[PDB]
């Protein structure tokens, strides 16, 4: 059985005390590998080797362009990893393979992109002409450098991309990060960490420490010497985060959940709307934050989506993640199980109309594992709580309207704004509804359409930030001005 | 002042801060360091509407005034219109479904064909149109021996300002960037390619590194540019690779070991010549192996996941002439009609994978020739119907098509016997032209299968073939069967 | 001359009985999109092309079948 | 039309079909879109239909016949 | 300005040499920031390479207002804050 | 902490000790005159006021007591005077 340390100061080393765990398979539960608990001092370690490595490092003070090429070698060595990341996600998150064997490359072309806009077009230093004061004359520009030392917190829905995406907009401005995996998945952190390390990245910039409980979450949040922090979680730990560092006056970047409604207007082509609500729903079992679990139908097309959207969901197979064949895989953990089924045991008691699912699934040739059906809720008002609450599981509701203004004041009739999905046949209709929409990203006639150059974020209580793109680096640089 | 700086940073706030000094080099390297949010030389409260200002540390965050400032009242919104409003019309959503097929691709073939008997003068005219001047060639040694360059450089006459001839095959990152070096010390403004596929990839990235500055390393992108890069014309002497019309490119990484990618329209060469004296004097297995090279890039376009009418119609007409002309030039090797055939069967199959895409048989062509240096033309020619059969039963009605370009009978049959049916044609015409069959000939050991299976998944290739690959222990069983 | 081989000038041809002209130069850069939903592909096409005010150009049959309010759909704030 | 490079106008102060021929003029783009010729009516299909066999026939047999513009014409012959 | 000029000496101590300039700076910023907005902020941006070539389209970034602000200000510069 | 409750966005703008540094290459008269008054423009009051004064060890003697008699040299009166 495989054993995995933790990543310090550029090396693989114990805990401090000695203490392991074990991650589990959410497919087969069985054992995978043994993984280094760290304690306080792992991460006090960890922090003052990042303080050392931004100070006193060559990181900071090497040049864009002379960065550009530690980042390249680093995707090089990214990509020689790729079917031992796809593997290490696909038995340790749940992912199918299908889906999970993109992760490598997907991160190696993000480092690749975000280094190269970095190199050649963010904007390091930018003048003012007109500085609106004729009583200083002089020269006055912005010089944008390095905030210091990032804190990433990521959770278990996307480990390798959530993970490549906070390395990369932490060390590609000149940052040194800390990150601090989900306890439910920790092995591809460290498998990125390894890659990392036969890259040749100075010691200190990327450190990786895994532990149980929240002591070592809450020592990286109030310590002194941690500039920033970039959370990507539920909305509770995330306002009890900022609470943390608000002590300190730290800046924070918050990626909350979300409630994401997907509209079908009553000129979309059925065929397309079927499936794009489908994928944006139930894909990987509908625990991606931007899943639209409240599926907004015009009463026009009612009938005829209804029947189709039954067929498609049933036409779903759910099994082992390393089949090919299977479209579904298992649920991250036993408690998410749980709590999926008490939600659709709420839904039933508030009166919705169970379609489909609403049960567990048995795969055959398997013993164990967390296998949830997809679960179709149908006569629901938005004021019902699995309208309103956030589940983490392949469970949708259906609610029609009569009109687009009713859609969009049923759209915004939330407080999640992380995104949002319109089905129209005219793009000034559906272009039309989406301005009016206050979420951070709309998609028309798509759903999950990810973008290295794309911003995304949340608005209301889905977060505050923006990542990738010129926005997403910005993020991550402090703004100096300098008069002459 | 370097105490001065160290005293300063020393403090929990970060608002502001002032140096004076005579000198405004010495501020400046004094002002850099202070972690501080505006800086004052040799002034102090110096506001400014458009100037922002903000706390370092614990004096806050956020800006006011500028750009900066009004950027905090705002948010961000990111709006995607599809380009496609059907069912199956996204790779991505084909996870959650059985069919595979992803049809919705857009065709372009912007690049100007020139064929014919002593149509290499027209470049003289072409270097006119495109508006440059000063072309450098760029070829190899083997290349330069046989003398085309020299006729290249006589059509361009005062057009050409030198020849860059030290290209190697299986080139990496550092010939690129010599062969660029040396085309920017000549003031060079277009790129004149006269070789194999090799050197007109070599030329694409010398291309790219020239109108884009920097290393080759850094461009290795896919559809980054957005806008032409340097104009280039390629001239092939061989009878075929596809390279002149295609938009990707494939360089080798030494410090890594594997076969990088650049892929762009603005890549694609603005020019061609199909010259046949450039293909004349090529000798009996470059023959061979090029023609069942572009065989193999009119087959796998006929059958990948990405197919269409169009490609089918390259790849037809493609397969038609190689299958006609083949035997000609090998019988009669100075058959000028018969070469031009090929040449003009090798620009179609180039147009057809360069939108069609190829398959398995390319992703384990690429790793024989990274590992054991094999040409691409034999390793590709070996694999082909190995290939077929393997896509045999995924494959549908476009083998039928195949073999009946290749003139085997299909009045009536089974998709599988028609199938079956292509590969044996064109293991005849294999047979038939004297084509190497086996991978022991090459010395490739027994067991280092497994290593070359497992090299062979990296490749981006897969996904592409009509019949999914589960994993490494079907790439064995095909690598097996080659042997 | 462009060419210098035997029958690549048609005004040559007036004196011989072979009337072959085969030396022309072909090109085919016209970007084809095709399927089935392709037509809101023109929004993103208008961005490609650097324009973003088109006038619609059609007769009156075809404006009587509704297909031209198709297109200024898809092309939303891009039709004047 | 959408990818020839020629324009043929009528003259009416001459009765006389004017040419103009450059291949600048040739469309940036076209969209194939199944919809806009779903609802042609039978007299129109067959006449277009045969136009495009008309021009795939004639190209294969001009004296500037080339081998891809062969191929071309064949393909669409078999599609029509 | 000169009733703000004399409140603000009156109200926060300024000197009058420096509270005069007040009214003039609040309206030349406002007019400053607001031709800005008007003619050079980035209210629509475009997007032409987005890193994904799976999901063709047009992607652009719009920026909208956040909604309803409430602004402390200290004692002070009370009328320039 | 407050507004950590509903998740809206913050921006805080708090105290400084900002220092002044003059080095030994600097004009007297005007390092003077600028310390001056970015320590006592509005009494010291301003957020951004210079008051850690980092003076170089060449110039110390030259510039103490020029900065005592400008310092001196200042009128405190009534604002509206």
């Amino acid at each position: 059985m495989d054993s995995y340390q933790l990543f310090l100061d550029g090396e693989f080393v114990d805990a401090a005390d000695g203490r392991t765990f074990t991650t589990t398979d959410p497919g087969n539960e069985q054992p995978v590998a043994t993984v280094a608990q760290a304690g306080e001092a792992d991460a006090l370690r960890a922090i003052e080797a990042a303080r050392w490595a931004f100070d006193h490092g060559e990181w900071p003070k090497m040049t864009p362009q002379e960065r550009a090429a530690r980042i390249y070698d680093f995707a090089d060595h990214v990509t020689k990893l790729a079917g031992r990341l796809a593997m290490a996600e696909s038995m340790d998150a749940g992912h199918v393979i299908n889906l999970s064997k993109f992760w490598a490359a997907n991160g190696a072309a993000l480092l690749r992109n975000l280094a190269h806009y970095s190199a050649n077009s963010f904007p390091w230093e930018e003048e003012i002409p007109y500085s609106g004061n004729v009583g200083a004359p002089g020269r006055d520009y912005i010089r944008r450098e390095p905030i210091g030392v990032c804190v990433g917190i990521i959770p278990w829905n996307f480990p390798a991309s959530m993970a490549f995406w906070k390395i990369s907009h932490a060390i590609i401005m000149g940052n040194t990060i800390v990150l601090k995996p989900a306890t439910q998945t920790p092995l591809t952190a460290l498998i990125i960490a390894e890659a990392a390390k036969a890259a040749g990245i100075p010691k200190g910039v990327i450190n990786v420490i895994t532990g149980q409980g929240r002591e070592v979450g809450n020592l990286l949040c109030t310590h002194p010497d941690v500039d920033k922090i970039s959370f990507t979680g539920s909305t509770s730990v995330g306002n009890n985060i900022m609470k943390l560092a608000a002590d300190s006056t730290k800046r924070v970047t918050l990626e909350l959940g979300g409630k994401s409604a997907n509209i079908i207007l009553d000129d979309a082509d059925l065929d397309a709307a079927v499936e794009g609500a489908v994928f944006g729903t139930f894909l990987h079992q509908g625990q991606v934050c931007e899943s639209g679990t409240r599926l907004l139908v015009s009463s026009k097309i009612y009938d005829a989506f209804i029947d189709k959207l039954k067929a498609r969901t049933e036409a779903l197979r759910v099994g082992y993640p390393l089949s090919p064949e299977s479209h579904l895989g298992p649920l991250v953990s036993g408690k998410q199980l749980e709590t999926v089924e008490g939600y659709v045991k709420l839904g039933l008691e508030e009166g919705a109309t169970l379609l489909t699912g609403g049960h567990r699934v048995e795969v055959p040739g398997i013993s164990g594992g967390h296998y949830y059906a997809p679960t179709i809720f149908t006569d629901v008002d938005n004021r019902m709580r699995i309208a309103q609450e956030e589940i983490f599981g392949p469970v949708v509701v259906v609610i029609r309207f009569d009109s687009d203004e009713e859609a969009v004041a049923i759209a915004n009739d939330s407080i999640y704004g992380l995104a949002g999905g319109v089905y129209s046949g005219s793009n000034a209709r559906a272009q039309r509804v989406a301005t009016q929409l206050r979420t951070g990203t709309v998609w028309i006639n798509n759903y999950h359409a990810f973008g290295d150059f794309c911003p995304f974020g949340g608005y209301k209580q889905s977060g505050f930030g923006r990542e990738m793109g010129a926005s997403g680096l910005s993020e991550f640089v402090q703004v100096k001005r300098v008069h002459v | 002042d370097e105490e001065a700086v160290a005293i300063a940073n020393d403090s929990i706030y970060g608002l502001a801060g002032g140096v004076y000094s005579g000198s405004n080099a010495r501020a400046q390297r004094v002002a850099t360091q202070l972690r501080t949010g505006t800086v004052w030389i040799n002034n102090y409260h110096a506001f400014g509407d458009f100037c922002p200002f903000g706390g370092y540390k614990q004096s806050g965050f956020g800006r006011e005034m500028g750009a900066s400032g009004l950027s905090e009242f705002v948010q961000v919104k990111r709006v995607h219109v599809s380009a496609y409003a059907s069912v199956g019309a996204s790779p991505a959503m084909a996870i959650l479904s059985d069919d595979k097929k992803t049809p919705f691709v857009q065709y372009n073939a912007p690049t100007n064909i020139i064929s014919g008997h002593g149509s290499l003068p027209a470049i003289y005219k072409e270097m006119v149109k495109l508006g440059c001047k000063r072309a450098v060639i760029m070829t190899d040694e083997g290349v330069n021996a046989t003398g085309l360059p020299t006729l290249v450089r006589e059509a361009l006459d005062d057009f050409c300002v030198g020849v860059y001839d030290r290209i190697e095959q299986d080139s990496s990152l550092d010939t690129v960037d010599a062969a660029a070096a040396y085309a920017r010390e000549c003031g060079a403004d277009a790129i004149v390619s006269v070789g194999g596929g090799s050197v007109i990839d070599t030329s694409k990235a010398v291309c790219v590194v020239l109108k884009n500055g920097g290393k080759c390393n850094d461009h290795m992108a896919m559809l980054r540019l957005q806008e032409p890069q340097t104009p280039h014309i390629a001239i092939p002497t061989t009878s075929g690779t596809g390279s002149e019309v295609t938009n990707v490119a494939v360089i080798k990484n030494k410090a890594v070991g594997r076969k990088v990618y650049i892929l762009d329209p603005h890549i694609v060469p603005n020019s061609t010549i199909l010259d046949p004296r450039f293909t004349l004097g090529l000798p009996h297995r470059m023959t061979v192996t090029t023609a069942l090279d572009a065989m193999t890039h009119s087959i796998e376009a006929l059958t990948s996941t990405r197919s269409q009418p169009i490609c089918d119609g390259q790849a037809l007409q493609a397969i038609r002439l190689i299958s006609e002309n083949l035997p000609r030039v090998v019988a009669k090797p100075h058959d000028e009609a018969a070469r031009a055939n090929l040449q003009l069967a090798a620009t179609m199959a180039g147009w057809a994978f360069n939108v069609a895409q190829v398959g398995l048989a390319h992703a384990m062509a690429h790793t024989l020739g990274a590992i054991h240096d094999i040409p691409h033309g034999l390793a590709c020619g070996i694999m082909l119907p190995r290939v077929m059969r393997f896509n045999v039963d995924h494959a549908g009605h476009k083998l039928a098509l195949a073999a009946q370009a290749l003139g085997v009978q299909t009045t009536g049959m089974d998709a599988r016997e028609a199938g079956l049916a292509a590969a044996q044609a064109v293991e005849a015409l294999m047979q038939s032209v004297d084509h190497p069959r086996y991978l022991s000939d090459l010395g490739v050991p027994r067991d280092n299968l497994s290593n070359l299976a497992a090299h062979a998944m990296g490749d981006a290739a897969i996904m592409f073939n009509a019949r999914p690959v589960k994993g490494p222990q079907e790439v064995m069983a095909v690598y097996e069967e080659a042997y």
